[PDB]
């Protein structure tokens, strides 16, 4: 046959399909977990960007092939929708491949593999779905101390890990808002962190409220503020011979205008000029020059400031005393959901890396407590449904029982894959996995662990429940469905037509 | 086309300039030797397959077995073979010790040469070292034998010798073994392994062999006679058959008749022959070859026992013992050459006759081990271990002190030689770290051949012996890396097997670094 | 195209060593030199390790990466490269462990980070105080680099000048004590002279041409006046050039271009100053105007050169002309002097105040000599500043190195599991620095360095160093290679943390 291009049809498709969806697995494979070692990606102009993160190598990997940019339009569909998981589709997408593969040798036809697929991956979803647990545990009990615990261990900060997590805790579940049908999530701004120096680490203090760093000025003004009232200016008070008299006379009468409202702290940003600083003296309002604009517009967010309208709502304003600086405290705003924490410690490069640390703590009480239910995470998942779905494959038949049993044992690859990058045995630690699920499906007996997840660090199977660590529903779910669309478009495909 | 080759100037012999390092190929031949045998040390040794130069196929992991049939054409190589075969005089143990550890100090003066230290302070620093380590030896010793030739006590010592050969087996070997050791033990000094011999038969399994006292052929006796307690022995090598005669000795044969006369007068000849036999005062006779039907009847018909021996070695064995010897002519009247023997009858073990010959007037060293197996490369392999397992009796002999095995005394002898040579100014301390690295690849050997990393068992077995727990050595599990007390588990290795395995062994890698480069010659 | 597997870890080990193996004899004052091959034929002998780097071409990545480390290092730092180079390709120069052994990188990672600490704790213990009051003291540190060298003669002087000036710079109130040489102790040439007549001004110096011969040539109290904008007819919001085909157009434009260009030189002139320094371009119809009040014409001077001459004189940067006010004002200054020195037209505000800055003077007599002086002066004022930062010193020739790796083995016998063996390689890797300076001397390697670990165990780790020069051993306390604790931090923080990166990249990608 003449044709304009080149074709090409037979198992040589798959096969050709198969071995490059592994070789792009292969990449994210050993990156995945926070223990995954870091990867070079060399230019077109020979520059060289070093990351580990899965999700941001497969937006500047770049392979042709038609089968592998299958695997690449779907990582924007996992990140658009959830935004987490996209090594974990890559890595169990490129398993159902090989094993698929092995199938058709056995003389099995790709549409029934397809269909194995699919009921399995049914069956997923509701066995997940009852081993779930509803967002619960914030006050009362611990599911959050030993969450950021474990988290912030990696840095110096996790010299103690009791007395650094409670500030955690308690500042995540104060910045509750529903507002909205009893949503609530938690914003991505969070609460502020400062830093000083406290001669020590266990001198840090939590604030119940907003601290923002800053001077008063002249001593005049009173450090203590009772008064509601806020006011929130972006226009400056400061700046031939009538246009330099007449500027300082108009100046007078914006300083009566804005004492005439009565609002005590009063926060600009411009700057205030030194003949208004004086006039506040004598009213005992509080006013601050140069603040931040960033710092500002949480305030404004605060008191309900407007950037009987820019007044704000407050109930007590005092500057208290720290080492270096004076930090100013509001206390009882109308609405903020922010706090502030004031880091006390020994010189900058302590105060640095906590900052960094408790960050990235707070983001794990966060995404905890924002998700409606969450899971055992650590290998947990694919452990438990290694074991009831392979039970579940003897029942239906129908040449439906290899492609289910190989679905379960696909799914063992996100365990294997966090042992080997965790520096430990590989084949034990799956197996011990499998050995706890396994006892939980014989009886409902206490004396058999339920729950066991993967521990990286000390190498031993741990209770994930009480070691904290917790990733939402919806990063198994929309994992396990994308995946399995994902090794069914490609077996689909049993010729190749170029022109 | 110069330049050509370089520092050859005898014979076309390859030669080894200083960028390709002479000293450092003559050890890579003597590393490759090491590799061989490496697998097979311990009780997880991999077995070997070997092609026997009949093109015969064995599976043995014995290491005698395999340099003998592996022949090694490298001149370097030899002096560790050679340093084996002295291994085996003196005692009978620490063949795989020798091939790994010299291999193990060859390697690791590859890394002192690269440095640039001279080879001849790299030479003193073992000789130091391995007087050092004399020193020390005595004073690992654990426990010692009782000597009190109890069964329990010998059959405990015994399972550490049996296992690395027969693995399983070692709960029958170890009291089989035992029963034909203790006998001899009265006698003082004059305990040999030439005493207790090995005869093969085939049977059921290993489970049905049995020790029998004397000297246990395994052919049956041929003729009638249960039992005779003449002292004479007849033996010869020509088998019965038609005689020939040394002289012309024609035979002219015509009609149909003259073939039953010469018949008959053959028959009566024979007759005579078997006579003379009896008229000597001879009860016992041995043939090495076939027996003829005739000759048959006239030894039951003189009540004369018959022997019948196929094997060569069978034959010499009598032959240094009761003092027969065998002549070339068949059957001729020599009294003098024959042999004496106390008893001789026939016995049944294991459902099945064997001749035995048993001094009943005369104490007698003699014993002998029946063993029984469903194939014959199975029991040759047996018979392997009972050498090793009797040639560590020898030993016990001599001054009896005991030292843990599993590489419990490997450790502990290089944690004291290292403490020796830090505190050792000069270049020759360099030399002593490396010698007492070398006993590390003993225990390694042991955790590679169990399926168990290397570096967690060495790591293990410095933290108990810091704590000042000795006695340590590694357990043999696959799923255990752990490590168990060697004294409580009975695990115990011979003084005098570990005292000249080390000296043979430094000896033998020093030789190989004095030579710098091997020349041809010709008479 | 791409390497992945262990060819990529095995390939960054031989990538490093072959990039260091170079600058190896590179190091000490009896180093060896060099020879480069250009593509026309040319010849550089230069033993400079900065030099030789910059110019061989390195095709693998990670080679690239071990340049730009480097040339990070000498912003920081003038001194101790090549040793960064050389201490991170011996780390990596052990591949035993890393793949024969089968170990993971992270539990090697895991020892070099353990290790990193304690050869940190390990060198303030046998560091030494100095007394920065004394320049005695001083001159020695600073004779380092300015040993082997054709300012020998007046090293003396060299020794002043770099003192001096680091010191101006230096604000220790804010509790940082801050240094900036790249901006403050800005340093230009001066032709003619001699080395002796180099000297330390005491202001800015600024290299502006006169243009006009109608100008103040000496000042007794100096006026200056400083703003940003240009002076020039005031344009539109675009760039749009303004075309005017009519004669009668002709004449408004220029009315108004003549008017708002003398409205505001004459609010200039209003406190009657001594000189107009701004930061842009000035037009030729605005000098008109600054010749005729008999002024000099400064232009082109950027925002942190303002920022300097504000602080001296008691000068005030104001946006536009119009807004001068009588704050902004010279007085205080020493003397204005426009005269040429050297063929060149120079500007000396200079005055008695110490606005955190100052000018380096750079006299010489042809310009080959005044490129060896200045880049002589350069790293002297970098010893300066980081002695002025931490005032302590460690013991050079070798003896800081051992001092750690003696350290190191001894902790190692209390540490328990398989991330001894690495911890102890890097030890004997820090042996490469007293290694090299034995070798380029011709003594025998293998018998002083064996002696030397004897010394450490027995006599004080802070003496018994390697004499570069001679080839013995001599103690450090009576030879001045007593070297600073900033740039040995900085060198071995340097050279751990770039034998990590190397080893956490097992795959090397292709793609954008």
């Amino acid at each position: 046959l003449s044709v304009f291009g080149d074709r090409s049809t037979g198992e040589t498709i798959r096969s050709q399909n198969v071995m490059a969806a592994a070789s792009i697995a292969n990449i994210v494979k050993s990156s995945l977990g926070p223990v995954g070692l870091d990867k070079m990606l060399v230019d077109d102009i020979g520059d060289v960007t070093i990351t580990n993160d899965g999700a941001t190598i497969l937006k500047l990997l770049e392979v042709e092939h038609p089968a592998a940019k299958v695997l690449c339009e779907l990582a924007d569909l996992q990140d658009k929708e959830v935004g987490d998981g996209t090594t974990s589709v890559v890595i169990i997408a490129a398993e159902l491949l090989k094993n698929a593969d092995e199938l058709v040798k056995q003389k099995i036809h790709p549409t029934s593999v397809i269909s194995g697929y699919r009921l399995a991956c049914k069956e997923a979803v509701r066995y997940i779905n009852e081993n779930l647990i509803v967002n619960t545990d914030e006050l009362g009990r611990d599911c959050l101390i030993n969450a950021a615990k474990t988290s912030m261990s990696s840095k110096i900060i996790g010299i103690n890990g009791d007395f650094f997590a409670n500030m955690v805790v308690d500042a995540v579940l104060a910045i509750k808002y529903t507002d909205i049908r009893g949503q609530p999530r938690y914003p991505v701004n969070s609460v502020n962190i400062l830093k000083a120096h406290g001669r020590s680490q266990m001198e840090s203090m939590l604030i119940s409220g907003y601290a923002l760093n800053c001077v008063v000025g002249s001593q005049g003004m009173p450090k203590r503020i009772v008064n509601a009232k806020i006011a929130c200016l972006d226009f400056s008070l400061q700046k031939l011979d009538q246009i330099r008299q007449r500027e300082s006379d108009i100046t007078k009468e914006r300083i009566q205008k804005i004492l005439a409202t009565g609002a005590n702290v009063i926060l600009t940003t411009g700057g205030i000029d030194d003949m208004c600083l004086k006039y506040f003296v004598e009213a005992g309002a509080m006013a601050v020059r140069r603040v931040l604009k960033r710092d500002l517009k949480r305030i404004a967010k605060a008191s309900g400031a407007t950037i009987a309208a820019m007044l704000g709502q407050a109930e007590e304003v005092v500057q208290e005393r720290i080492c270096d600086d004076e930090l100013i405290l509001i206390k009882n705003t109308k609405a903020r959901t922010s706090a502030s924490i004031i880091l006390r410690g020994a010189n900058d490069f302590m105060c640095d890396e906590m900052e960094r640390s408790l960050h990235d703590a707070l983001c794990v009480v966060k995404r905890v407590l924002e998700s409606k239910s969450v899971v055992p995470g650590g290998g947990a998942v694919e452990a438990a449904l290694s074991i009831y779905l392979e039970n579940y494959a003897t029942s239906m038949g129908s040449r439906e029982q290899l492609a289910i049993a190989e679905f379960a044992r696909s799914l063992l690859v996100i365990p294997n894959t966090l042992a080997v990058n965790a520096a430990q045995d590989s084949t034990d630690l799956v197996a011990k996995l499998r050995a706890f699920h396994n006892e939980a499906q014989v009886n409902p007996e206490r004396k058999n662990l339920k729950w066991i997840g993967l521990d990286l660090s000390n190498g031993k199977p741990r209770d994930n429940k009480q070691a904290g660590v917790f990733e939402p529903t919806i990063v198994k779910v929309k994992s396990l469905k994308f995946a399995t669309e994902a090794a069914i478009t490609i077996l689909r495909i049993d010729d190749l037509i170029k022109l | 086309k110069a330049p050509g080759f370089a520092q050859m100037l005898k014979e076309g012999a390859k030669h080894f300039s200083g960028l390709e390092e002479a000293v450092y190929r003559n050890i890579q031949a003597c590393k490759e030797l090491a590799q061989t045998t490496r697998t097979a040390y311990g009780p997880n040794g991999m077995n070997k397959m070997v092609i026997n130069h009949l093109e015969k196929l064995f599976v043995t992991n014995d290491a005698a077995t395999i340099l003998r049939e592996l022949e090694v054409q490298h001149p370097a190589a030899k002096m560790i073979v050679m340093a084996s075969h002295m291994q085996e005089q003196e005692v009978g143990d620490g063949t795989n010790f020798v091939l790994v550890f010299a291999g193990a100090l060859l390697e690791l003066a590859e890394e002192l040469l690269r440095i640039g230290l001279s080879v001849s302070e790299v030479i003193e620093g073992y000789e130091i070292a391995c007087r050092k380590a004399h020193e020390i030896l005595p004073n690992l010793v654990c426990c010692s034998a009782k000597n009190l030739r109890d069964i329990d006590e010998v059959s405990s010592l015994l399972r550490t010798s049996i296992m690395s050969k027969q693995y399983g087996n070692e709960v029958f070997l170890a009291k089989l073994i035992a029963q034909a050791c203790v006998s001899i033990f009265p006698d003082s000094g004059h305990f040999n392994v030439d005493n207790i011999r090995v005869c093969k038969i085939l049977g059921s399994g290993i489970s049905s062999s049995s020790v029998l006292h004397g000297m246990v052929f395994k052919k049956e006796t041929e003729g009638d006679v249960t039992s005779v307690k003449d002292a004479k022995i007849a033996v010869y090598s020509c088998p019965f058959d038609g005689m020939i005669t040394e002289t012309k000795g024609t035979v002219l044969i015509k009609t149909a008749e003259e073939l039953m006369n010469f018949s008959k007068g053959e028959e009566n000849l024979m007759d005579a022959q078997v006579k003379a036999i009896a008229d000597t005062g001879a009860n016992v006779v041995v043939t090495g070859g076939k027996v003829a039907d005739m000759a048959l009847h006239y030894a039951n018909k003189y009540n004369i026992m018959l022997v019948r021996l196929n094997s060569k070695w069978d034959l010499r064995r009598l032959c240094k013992t009761v003092g027969a010897t065998a002549l070339p002519r068949l059957t001729p009247p020599v009294l003098e050459e024959m042999g004496h023997c106390d008893s001789v009858y026939l016995s049944e073990v294991g459902d099945t006759q064997v001749v035995v010959f048993k001094h009943e007037k005369e104490d007698g060293a003699i014993s002998t081990i029946v063993l029984r197996g469903s194939t014959d490369n199975l029991m040759d392999d047996i018979e392997r271990a009972v050498d090793d397992g009797v040639n560590t009796f020898k030993v016990l002999t001599r001054d009896k002190r005991l030292v843990p095995g599993g590489g419990a005394t490997e450790i502990e002898l290089a944690k004291q030689i290292t403490s020796y040579g830090e505190t050792c100014p000069g270049l020759e301390q360099y030399a002593i770290k490396k010698f007492a690295e070398a006993f590390e690849a003993i225990p390694r050997a042991l955790a590679e051949n169990s399926g168990v990393k290397a570096n967690e068992v060495i790591s293990k077995l410095y933290a108990v012996h810091q704590e000042g727990n000795k006695n340590v050595g590694l357990d043999i599990e696959a799923e255990v890396p752990a490590v168990k007390d060697m004294l409580e588990a009975g695990i115990l290795d011979t003084y005098l097997g570990k005292y000249w395995a080390i000296k043979l062994a430094t000896n033998a890698a020093v030789t190989v670094l004095r030579v710098d480069q091997i020349i041809m010659a010709k008479p | 195209k791409r390497e992945s597997g262990r060819k990529v870890q095995s390939g960054n080990i031989n990538a490093a060593k072959t990039i260091a193996d170079i600058i190896r004899t590179c190091l000490g004052p009896k180093s060896m030199m060099k020879m480069l091959l250009d593509p026309m034929g040319g010849i550089v002998m230069t033993n400079d390790g900065n030099a030789i780097l910059r110019e061989i071409q390195v095709q693998h990545p990670a080679a690239k990466s071990m340049i730009e480390i480097s040339r990070t290092q000498d912003e920081e730092v003038g001194d101790g490269t090549t040793s960064v180079i050389i201490l991170a390709g011996e780390m990596l120069s052990v591949a035993e462990h890393f793949l024969e052994q089968q170990m993971h990188p992270t539990v090697v990672i895991s020892a070099y980070r353990k290790a990193l600490d304690d050869m940190i704790s390990t060198l303030k213990k046998i560091s030494i105080p100095v007394d920065i009051s004394d320049s005695d003291m001083m001159l020695n540190i600073i004779n380092s680099s300015i040993t082997t060298k054709a300012i020998s003669r007046w090293s003396s002087l060299a020794c002043n000048i770099a003192l001096d000036a680091v010191k101006m710079v230096q604000f220790e109130e804010n509790g940082r004590k801050e240094i900036d040489i790249k901006k403050y102790a800005r340093v230009e040439k001066i032709p003619g002279g001699i080395i002796e007549d180099s000297c330390v001004l005491r202001g800015v110096m600024i290299n502006k041409d006169v243009t006009h011969p109608r100008m103040r040539r000496y000042i007794k109290n100096p006026r200056i006046v400083l703003l940003d904008s240009s002076l020039e007819y005031k344009k539109g919001e675009s760039q749009t050039d303004i075309e005017i085909t009519r004669e009668e157009d002709f004449t408004r434009i220029l009315q108004m271009e003549e008017e708002y260009i003398q409205q505001l030189c004459e609010d200039i002139i209003q406190l009657k100053p001594d000189v107009v320094i701004t930061e842009k371009g000035i037009s030729d119809l605005a000098q008109h105007y600054l010749m005729r009040a008999n002024i000099t014409a400064i232009r082109r001077v950027r925002k942190t050169d303002n920022n300097r001459i504000a602080r001296a004189c008691g000068a005030r940067i104001v946006s536009r002309p119009e807004e001068l006010r009588e704050d902004d004002v010279g007085t205080g200054a020493g003397l204005l002097e426009i005269k040429k020195i050297g063929d060149e037209y120079f500007t000396f505000i200079t005055d008695c105040k110490d606005p955190k800055a100052c000018t380096i003077l750079l006299r010489g007599a042809s310009k080959e000599i005044l490129s060896e002086v200045e880049r002589n002066l350069q790293d002297a004022m970098q010893v300066c500043r980081n002695v002025l930062l931490d005032p302590q010193l460690v013991p050079g020739g070798g003896a800081s190195e051992m001092a750690v790796a003696h350290a190191l083995t001894e902790k190692s016998k209390a540490m328990t599991g398989v991330e001894q063996w690495p911890y102890r390689a890097v030890a004997q890797a820090l042996e490469v620095i007293p290694r090299t300076l034995i070798q380029n001397c011709g003594a025998s390697t293998i018998r002083l360095l064996t002696s030397l670990r004897a010394k450490h165990t027995q006599e004080n780790c802070e003496t018994w160093g390697v004499n570069g020069e001679t080839g013995t051993l001599v103690d450090m306390k009576e030879l001045g290679i007593w070297e600073p604790l900033a740039v040995k931090l900085q060198t071995y923080k340097t050279a751990v943390e770039t034998a990590v990166l190397l080893l956490r990249i097992d795959d090397i990608v292709s793609g954008h």
